RNA sequence: UCGAGAGGAU
């Protein structure tokens, strides 16, 4: 791997470094090894980094793996878009997946949750667990046909 | 002889006229062929009422074919536009009625040529409405074919119109147009693989211009004044009057601008 | 279906004038003439002949849309010279060449033998 | 086709059998048809399982022996480097479908483009049958003046595309002109 | 399905040369290239009207109604 | 999700699309029958009753007219058939459902709706014919083609609804996209092909063509520019006439490969005050790119000037290209006779380099590379050997493509072209691939029954020596057809997965919006980000600009920023400042520069901690580079007169400015610390460029100009801030689902399979690895 | 469309005068654009235009069979016999002006196919039309004078814009706004509808 | 009409891809797009 | 030029489409997956001709 | 409002930079050894052979529309066969007591390097160039 | 109204 790194004069110059590439994954026994740098070693398995190096180390490992997908196709997306998506998966404390048995098992209302997948089964449990909906979700007000809190709808307007 | 554009006819015929349009501006040569093709008024069929059609062809197939049949249009100025005349639908001052009847009374395949068109309305003594026959056998244009037991009865109304509205009123087929066959004007950049000169054929009009000397530099600030033209005519109007009525239709089109400027 | 009737290329519609003249804004001696029901057949011969008149500073036409048949013409002339008079002499300069062409061709045609 | 020894490995079908085939095509006296080719042992019916064990030839000139100057513009065809033939292909264009054999020069094209045309040559307009006037079916579109194409496949004759075309030889100029 | 009266590209009347064109190939034993040149068709826009034409009218006649 | 989350609606339309160069950008072609069908309820006022009474009198069958009229009772009145259709007295307060007319706001749709920029408002321009007309440059935000594509249209029925299309959802507002922080609309395919041929130095235009080109610009001032050449023939360059489209106050600088300030290759772009100075206009100048003309003009002059600018470039260049002309023959694929000799030689020497490797493998003299089998090393070598033949022979052809070659000219301008297409059309199409490898042994030990068994040669495995010009052989035709099936499968497989991916992302983040404290939240109120995007700026008003504190030697960093009043040799020369001689020594002022220099040194350490790669080019909300160029031209500064700024003006002024850049406005310190944390990188940029040596020496500003830059930077900052109410997660979803849709084509999981692993968190991954340092 | 996957709708109908012409008066029936050539690599389209052009002049048929030994260089030997550029270029003149086009135009006949998709068979527009019985929503399809779907895929796009009142308009006033009455004790629409 | 009578269907481990065995019997190119590409083939 | 090969039901001419299927009465060896208790199968689809 | 610079140059190199009607010209001032210029010229109108000697002038006149000459009464300020109109985009110093001025005559580029033009060649938009036989 | 097939789009 080629790498630019500061010279004593201060300008960046390229210092080539030898980097091993493996076919497998076990972080708990690989980083605890003499002769490596255990401060910068990396896997392309963010799920292993989350349980080993802490959740917040997995968040940056999650975002970098999204970036390598985009930049391999040559495209460019701004930072905040992917980093919003990464933080939503990461905020719940583990690795919340964007799937029907992932984020959609949250407490984020019912009519919002019933609009994605497993539609009728959610209303069944909500009829049992007697859930009350805040109706501040976008999909609650779309289903009820109201002006949702969407920009224009975030505020009320009244006279002096 | 008159001061202005000079014309020298190289070749001429009943259908083709080859001349050189010397000492003219470019826009006059191009507005000529634009007004030659479209704005000349000429007569062709614009309405068809079908009595009986036992043919295989649909009526509007045949109605499309009848419009493109070339009719005589020499004394066309004595004819009037239907939108101009005061008749109810059409009259003899504006329109020329035609009539076609055909029956298959032969075991052989019976053709329906254009020369079988017959004229009903009064011509008022002008060269108007006669379908052109250039066929060496004399049979005009193969409109339809008939088996035994088939008939076709219809009435064609030929009205006056302009080729901008529909191409059936087309006086001329295709206008040859070349200026500067050596490209001494450098009006185009030649595409080539090895040599521009050997990959492109010399025009026939290259003989009637001075071959340039490559040691001589670019003759800049020269403009296109000499044009080479060749006019085909369908036959509705003779070739000599296609261009002359083209000049007149353009000159009349300039004239309507003058009268509009005075009225304001 | 949606296409207009094909005579609108050369027939003036309801309440339409042939020439509508408007003066140009932010130009001393300039005018805009909205030729109706006309095209590049007519406009290029006007513009190319205006350029031959040595008292014309600007002369150009454009077609706003190939759908419709109309074009705008802009002329710029020296002070004390209405471009309508520069237009009038230019169009009249055209017809003299056209009428000379008509008789020159008819003279040369009847000389030819076929 | 069928290849065996002779005096060497050569096709069974000869020019004498070919002339009697075209003698049958003139008469449209000891007729010669495709079954006569099959029953004289000159042609075999080879399926996918049985062609696992055979060595086919692409062109009948691969069998001619070999021993320089050549036209540079043609395709680069590899010398086949094979001798022990059992069969020979009738013609390599006979791998194509009925719709793909409409396409001119498919060997000079990208293979998705050959596929893309084959889906919409079925939706071109034309005369599907001569009795369109007689039939009364739910929907029918017939071209006014259909034209046989100026560039025809050799396998167009057996598809009757020249006899029942679906388009017109439009005069096509590729040109950047008015940006429409 | 029947001979176009005029060429699409240039508008020359090609609707009269059909009966002549067929008999040029047969009664004179000509080829198609010299046949089109004889009939006054010289531009290729004209030539593809007659050459590429499939006269389907002859099959339409055989249907007796 | 079929009747509530989305339902069929009236006041809608649908037809084909076609492209109109003489349409404006935000204008839409609407057929009359569509406008005769669609209505808008308009209440009668004193202002409109003279028009509306005529419209009702005009009738519904021909437009402009009206179809229904509503009284105060609410009982509708049918104008298609009634007695009083010609006898109407419009009392005030009545509702008249008129037709759609010119310059009305309507939505423009394209399915699939992968974008917020795929549903943009349009100004109605009613046209006669039956197709929706749209501008050339609006294709890419819809992925529009004209090969039979169709587009929808929706009509608002109330004034607030009309306002939201015009002031939020309009075409000019969505020109710069929050996705990719760049414009989405650029010059396409004809203008783009023409604007290079226009801008060539050989390309010169005469007076007759130039005057028509001038009047084609709509908002033109009426001033003929003085020609480039005047003596033999007054002649204009294409750069002369094209520059009239670019508005005054536009500066643009760009450098690439051979870019001197004389530019012998005519490359690069230098644009000053609405005139281009040298260059060739092409895709890197005028395409929808980061830091292009569309990026400058939309920021500088606004959206409406740039939307009007889109047409004005088209109307000139299409006029030039209409009269210049352009085509593509098949001689644009023919290479030299000698070039074909070396190309088939290039194939042959690589064909023998496989046979030498194969014979080496056949005698078991092959050395097995580490980690991989002996057979896998043979496949890896030969695939690499033959691609190098395909890549070189194609690059042998692009050498031989002359300057007049029309395929080359599209590659040159970036309209529609690539190198590989030249390699396949002229030199050698290459080797086909199925499932990542060569053509498999479907038959026993052979690919086709015309080869002997166990033939691992290039011909019997998928390599296609002949080109599309030369003609593919029968065996090559099938392998090319075999690999093409996987692509049409791969094209059809990914789009269902991608369409699932986009829907999963949107419904995950649909409640995500910036609330009224810059905190990203959801309906429950669970905070996801405290500052949106970790700095608090909308991704639209964001540009890439280098922080040159990072790069360069410490001594070179020193010379550009160290000012020692106490030294005689490293001090502001009295040429630079009126107070130059009186400032020397002055112990109370060198403490301010040393405080400045100690912070710029601390800043360089700070960014070097974060930016380990050292690439300073990173996007930041305010383009200071364009601001300073404005002050150099708005105030006609010379590079000889000394400044009006004492050192106390600069150093105290910049430090006062950072307090006035605002993101959060709380009165407690942990918000103020978050506010300090929000702007911290921008100040590191701001102090780097507004430094006391750099202000006085590199761009010799004055006191009047300097106070304006502080007013510009503060105002541009507060503009470039997220507006509370923006649903950003929905935008975040589509900003990744749409580039996922354009994902299509040394073994690792990459792209859409890897993306399917990342989102749907994979217990077992198809290719895990450890990158060991 | 043509026989090589080259689709395309009609952008404009120009007359013969507006169309560019050559020195023989020949005028293209059809004008396509050169940028659809290199992206999709349809060289057979380009040879068909050449082989048809030599077939029209010579009066002989065109052999476009696959796996022939016919070359472009072999065809272009024949077209130079008939007095044109070997690779099909023709000096063409503008119709509007009459100036020779600076780029010589690739010109020739090419078999084209009129596909079955017509605009007036696809033109569709609707306002306040029929309603479905079950859902009180607009009916499906243009064949029943139906309404276009404002799908959930489109609902996300108006959410990202922030157009909230347009979202309420597109979902109530268009397509099945309905008023119903509910009780304050039991939150259900059990109440007897009593209005007048 | 000619190409309907030679159409095949496969009611549904890599079936959709073109096999070497398809040489001579199934058209390599003629197939639909999208929905069932390679499942529905022509002879 | 009509080719036949179609039935005529209720005036609407119908085409029986071909139906691809694996051949019966052949022995095939199928390597099973790695998380499987059994590793290889020999399948024979047995039906009378 | 008059002549700013005058010199006489002998051309060293003429280079058609992949161009047909423009060449890159290279010359130095005769009677001087610390001044040289590099300029883009139109060879189609004015053929510039190598090792020719060309008098070169720069003016400031002789805003508003460019009207055509219209007559000989509008008297040209050029006894030359070639002229051009351009804009100065940058001025750089090679060294102390040295200078270099950059002009763009509508994409046609000139570089003038020397010392003694210090009384002229200012930063203003207006600039001409006159070249004799 | 429900179920089936066929294309059009990316
Ligand atoms: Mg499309
Ligand atoms: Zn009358
Ligand atoms: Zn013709
Ligand atoms: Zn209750």
């Amino acid at each position: 791997y080629d790498r630019k790194v500061p010279s004593p004069t201060g300008e960046y110059v390229k210092e080539p470094e030898w980097v091993l590439e493996t076919d497998g994954v076990n972080l708990s026994e690989v980083m605890t090894v003499p002769g490596i740098d255990p401060t910068r070693i990396y896997t392309n398995s963010f799920i292993d980094i989350m349980e080993v190096l802490g959740i917040e180390a997995g968040r940056a490992a999650l975002y970098k793996e999204v970036y390598n997908v985009i930049a391999s196709d040559g495209s460019y997306v701004n930072y905040r878009h992917m980093a919003l998506l990464v933080d939503v998966m990461t905020t719940q404390g583990g690795l919340t997946s964007v799937t029907r048995h992932g984020f959609n098992r949250s407490n984020t209302g019912a009519l919002m949750r019933c609009s994605f997948e497993e539609t009728v089964e959610i209303l069944f449990e909500a009829g049992a667990s007697a859930e009350l909906d805040d109706c501040r979700g976008v999909s609650e007000n779309v289903i009820l046909g109201q002006m949702a809190p969407i920009g224009t709808g975030a505020f009320d307007v009244m006279i002096d | 002889s008159e001061e202005g554009p000079q014309v020298k006819i190289r070749e001429a015929s009943k259908d083709n006229v080859d001349f050189i349009l010397s000492n003219v501006d470019l826009a006059m040569a191009n507005s000529l062929r634009r007004v030659m093709i479209a704005e000349i008024p000429t007569l062709a069929i614009d309405s068809v009422e079908v009595e009986t059609n036992t043919t295989v062809l649909a009526d509007e197939f045949i109605a499309h074919r009848l419009g493109l049949i070339p009719l005589q249009s020499m004394d066309i100025e004595q004819l009037e536009y239907s939108r101009d005349c005061f008749c109810e639908d059409h009259c003899d001052k504006c329109s020329v009625v035609l009539t076609l009847q055909a029956f298959g009374e032969s075991e052989s395949t019976t053709n329906v040529y254009s020369k079988d068109l017959v004229i009903v309305s009064n011509l008022m003594g002008r060269n108007i409405g006669h379908p052109i026959i250039q066929d060496k056998e004399g049979n005009g244009v193969l409109i339809c074919k008939l088996r035994k037991g088939q008939e076709l009865k219809l009435t064609c109304v030929a009205k006056k119109g302009i080729a901008k509205e529909h191409a059936k009123w087309g006086p001329a087929a295709a206008i040859e147009f070349e200026y500067d066959p050596w490209n001494k004007l450098k009006h185009t950049d030649y595409w080539y693989e090895q040599d521009s000169a050997k990959e492109w054929p010399q025009s026939k009009n290259c003989e009637y211009e001075d071959p340039p000397n490559e040691g001589d530099p670019f003759d800049y600030k020269a403009q296109a004044d000499t044009f080479y033209m060749n006019v085909e005519s369908v036959g509705s109007i003779p070739v000599d009057q296609v261009v002359v009525r083209g000049i007149d239709t353009l000159q009349k089109k300039v004239a309507s601008i003058l009268l509009a400027l005075t009225q304001m | 279906m949606n296409a207009p009737d094909r005579f609108e290329l050369f027939l003036l519609g309801e309440g339409e004038s042939k020439l509508k003249i408007d003066p140009d804004t932010k130009a001393p001696n300039a005018v805009v003439i909205t030729f109706e029901k006309e095209d590049h057949t007519l406009g290029n011969l006007i513009r190319a002949e205006l350029l031959n008149d040595r008292k014309v500073l600007f002369a150009a036409y454009k077609v706003e849309h190939p759908f419709f048949a109309r074009f705008k013409l802009r002329i710029q002339t020296t002070e004390g010279y209405d471009p309508k008079d520069a237009l009038k002499n230019a169009c009249n300069s055209i017809i003299n060449k056209l009428g000379a062409l008509k008789t020159n061709f008819e003279t040369e045609w009847n000389l030819q033998t076929l | 086709f069928i290849v065996e020894d002779d005096g060497h490995k050569e096709l069974k079908v000869r020019k004498g059998h070919i002339a009697k085939l075209m003698a049958t095509e003139y008469q449209d006296v000891e007729e010669y048809t495709w079954s006569s080719l099959l029953n004289e042992g000159l042609v075999e019916y080879i399926d996918a399982e049985e062609e696992e064990s055979i060595l086919i030839a692409m062109q009948p000139e691969d069998l001619e022996p070999a021993e320089l100057d050549v036209d540079p513009a043609k395709r680069i065809r590899v010398s086949h480097h094979a001798t022990t033939f059992t069969h020979c292909e009738i013609h390599p264009s006979m791998i194509l479908g009925v719709a793909a054999s409409i396409i001119p020069f498919p060997d000079h094209n990208q293979s998705p483009r050959n596929t893309y045309q084959s889906a919409m040559g079925k939706q071109a307009m034309g005369v599907f049958l001569t009795n369109y006037n007689v039939r009364m079916d739910t929907m029918a579109n017939i071209l006014y003046y259909p034209q046989k194409p100026l560039g025809t496949t050799r396998a167009m004759e057996y598809l009757k595309f020249r006899e029942l075309p679906a388009g017109q030889n439009a005069i096509v100029a590729i040109a950047c002109y008015s940006g429409y | 399905m029947i001979v176009p009266v005029r060429c699409f590209s240039c508008g020359k009347v090609v609707g009269d040369k059909w009966e002549s064109y067929l008999n040029l190939l047969q009664e004179d034993e000509l080829d198609e290239g010299t046949a089109l040149s004889r009939l006054g068709l010289k531009r290729y826009c004209c030539r593809r009207m007659i050459l590429t034409h499939v006269d389907l009218i002859e099959k339409f006649l055989r249907y007796n109604p | 999700r079929g009747n509530l989350m989305g339902k069929r609606v009236d006041f809608s339309a649908r037809t084909v699309i076609s492209g109109d160069p003489n349409l404006e950008l935000d204008q839409v072609g609407v057929p009359k029958s569509i406008a005769k069908t669609l209505t808008y309820p308009e209440v009668v006022t004193p202002y409109n009753i003279d028009r509306l009474t005529q419209l009702v009198r005009n009738g519904p069958n021909e437009h402009p007219g009206a179809k229904y009229v509503i009284r105060d009772s609410g009982d509708r009145i049918d104008l298609r058939y009634s007695k009083r259709a010609g006898d109407i007295q419009l009392q005030y307060g009545w509702k008249v459902e008129r037709h759609i007319m010119d310059n009305d706001p309507v939505l423009f749709n394209r399915q699939p709706s992968l974008h917020k920029m795929s549903m943009m408002a349009h100004r109605v321009k009613v046209i006669p014919y039956s197709t929706f007309r749209l501008n050339l440059s609006v294709t890419s935000p819809y992925n529009a083609d004209f090969d039979g594509d169709e587009m929808n249209l929706h009509v608002p029925q109330s004034e607030e609804t009309r306002a939201e299309l015009s002031q939020l959802c309009a075409v000019p507002l969505q020109i710069v996209s929050p996705q990719s922080n760049k414009p989405c609309m650029g010059i396409v395919q004809d203008t783009l092909c023409g604007i290079r041929k226009l801008t060539l130095r050989d390309t010169f235009i005469e007076l007759d063509q130039v005057l028509n080109m001038l009047y084609w610009v709509p908002d033109w001032d009426g001033v003929i520019p003085t020609p480039a050449i005047i003596k033999p023939k007054p002649l204009w360059s294409g750069k002369q006439i094209l520059s009239v489209a670019i508005p005054n106050g536009i500066h643009l600088q760009r450098f690439d490969e051979g870019t001197t300030l004389l530019s012998p290759k005519d490359n690069g772009m230098l644009i000053i005050d609405g005139q281009i100075i040298f260059g060739v206009v092409e895709k890197k100048t005028v395409g929808s790119s980061n830091g292009g003309l569309i990026h400058v003009v939309t920021r500088e002059k606004g959206p409406q000037v740039c939307a009007k600018l889109f047409g004005n470039i088209q109307k000139v260049v299409n006029f030039w290209l209409l009269h210049n002309g352009f085509s593509t023959g098949i001689g644009d694929t023919i290479a030299d006779g000698p070039t074909m000799r070396e190309i088939t030689e290039t194939i042959a020497e690589a064909k023998k380099k496989v046979l030498d490797v194969t014979k080496e493998a056949q005698a078991n003299l092959l050395t097995a590379k580490h980690g991989m089998t002996l057979r896998e090393s043979f496949e890896d070598n030969v695939v690499r050997f033959l691609n190098e033949a395909r890549d070189k022979a194609g690059r042998l052809a692009e050498v031989n493509l002359k300057d007049l070659n029309n395929v080359k000219q599209m590659v040159m301008a970036g309209s529609k072209g690539s190198f590989i297409n030249i390699a396949q059309m002229s030199a050698c199409v290459g080797q086909q691939s199925v499932e990542g490898k060569r053509i498999a042994f479907g038959f026993v030990d052979r690919t086709l029954p015309h080869f002997s068994k166990d033939d691992y040669s290039p011909e019997s495995k998928g390599f296609v020596e002949n080109s599309y010009l030369r003609g593919l052989t029968p065996q090559e035709f099938f392998f090319h057809a075999m690999g093409g099936r996987e692509g049409l499968i791969d094209t059809a497989v990914k789009t269902a997965e991608t369409g699932y991916i986009q829907r999963r992302l949107v419904k995950a983040l649909e409640d995500i919006m910036v609330h009224y404290d810059n905190t990203t939240r959801n309906s429950l109120g669970n905070v996801i980000q405290f500052i949106y995007g970790e700095d608090g700026m909308d991704a639209a008003h964001i540009e890439k600009q280098s922080l040159d504190t990072i790069g360069g030697s410490d001594a070179a960093f020193e010379k550009r920023y160290r000012v020692d009043l106490l030294n005689t040799d490293h001090t502001l020369d009295p040429s630079l400042l009126e107070s130059g001689s009186e400032i020397l020594g002055d112990l109370k002022l060198q403490v301010l520069l040393d405080e400045e220099y100690k912070q710029l040194v601390k800043d360089r350490k700070f960014l070097r901690e974060v930016f380990v790669d050292g690439e300073a080019n990173w996007p930041l909300p305010v383009n200071i580079r364009r601001i300073i160029q404005n002050a150099q031209q708005t105030f006609h500064i010379d590079h000889t007169k000394p400044s009006d700024l004492t050192i106390k003006d600069i150093v105290l002024g910049v430090k006062d400015l950072q307090e006035n850049l605002l993101v959060l406005r709380g009165k407690n310190e942990i918000i103020q610390n978050a506010q300090r944390d929000a702007v911290t990188l921008f100040c590191c940029l701001l102090r780097s460029r507004l430094a006391t040596r750099r202000v006085l020496q590199e761009y010799r500003l004055t006191k009047q100009a300097f106070d304006w830059v502080l007013s510009n930077i503060e105002a541009q900052f507060l503009r470039s801030v997220v507006h509370p109410g923006e649903m950003v997660g929905v935008l975040a979803a589509q900003s990744i689902g749409e580039p996922a849709t354009q994902m299509t084509l040394k073994k690792v999981t990459s792209g859409v399979p890897r993306l399917k692993e990342i989102l749907n968190v994979a217990k077992n991954m198809k290719t895990p690895s450890l990158t060991v340092y | 469309a043509s026989r090589h996957g080259q689709k395309g709708t009609i952008g404009i109908t120009y007359r013969r005068e507006d169309m560019p012409f050559t020195a023989e008066g020949i005028v293209p029936d059809l004008i396509i654009n050169p940028h659809a050539i290199p992206s999709r690599m349809t060289v057979a389209h380009l040879i068909e235009c050449l082989l048809s052009k030599v077939a029209a002049l010579s009066g002989n048929e065109g052999d476009a069979s696959p796996f022939t030994d016919i070359t472009v260089e072999g065809i272009s030997k024949l077209l130079r016999e008939h007095g044109y550029q070997s690779r099909g270029f023709e000096v063409m003149y503008n119709g509007h002006t009459g100036k020779k086009l600076m780029a010589q135009i690739f010109f020739g006949p090419t078999y084209y196919q009129r596909l079955r998709h017509m605009v007036d068979d696809k033109i569709h527009a609707r306002a306040r039309g029929p309603m479905q019985v079950l859902t009180r929503q607009p009916v499906e399809g243009r064949s029943r004078d139906g309404g276009l779907r404002f799908g959930e895929m489109e609902r996300d796009c108006m959410i990202a814009h922030g157009a909230a009142s347009f979202l309420k308009e597109r979902l109530m006033e268009a397509s099945d706004a309905f008023r119903v009455h509910i009780c304050g004790i039991c939150g259900l629409m059990t109440v007897i509808a009593k209005l007048n | 009409t000619l190409s309907h009578l030679r159409r095949t269907n496969t009611p549904i481990a890599k079936p959709r891809q073109l096999h070497n065995t398809h040489w001579g019997l199934v058209c390599p190119a003629e197939t639909p797009e999208g929905q069932a590409c390679g499942l529905v083939k022509n002879l | 030029f009509d080719m036949g090969g179609y039935f005529i039901i209720n005036g609407s001419e119908k085409v029986l489409i071909a139906q691809e299927r694996s051949a019966g009465n052949i022995v095939q060896v199928f390597k099973k997956a790695a998380p499987s208790p059994i590793s290889h199968v020999a399948e024979i689809r047995s039906a009378l001709e | 409002s008059n002549t700013l610079f005058d010199d006489i140059f002998q051309v060293s190199e003429v280079d058609p930079g992949r161009y047909n009607k423009v060449c890159r010209i290279e010359a130095a001032s005769t009677t001087q050894d610390q001044c040289k210029l590099t300029l883009d010229i139109n060879v189609e109108l004015f053929p510039v052979a190598a090792q020719d000697s060309l008098t070169v002038t720069i003016a400031s006149s002789l805003t508003r529309s460019w009207r055509p000459p219209q007559a000989g009464d509008r008297s040209l300020a050029d006894d030359y066969d070639y002229v051009m109109y351009g804009t100065a985009y940058k001025f750089e110093e090679v060294s102390k007591d040295l200078i270099a001025v950059y002009y763009s005559f509508g994409g046609l580029l000139m570089r003038l390097e020397g010392n003694y033009r210090n009384l002229n060649n200012l930063k203003q938009e207006n600039a001409y160039l006159l070249i004799r036989r």
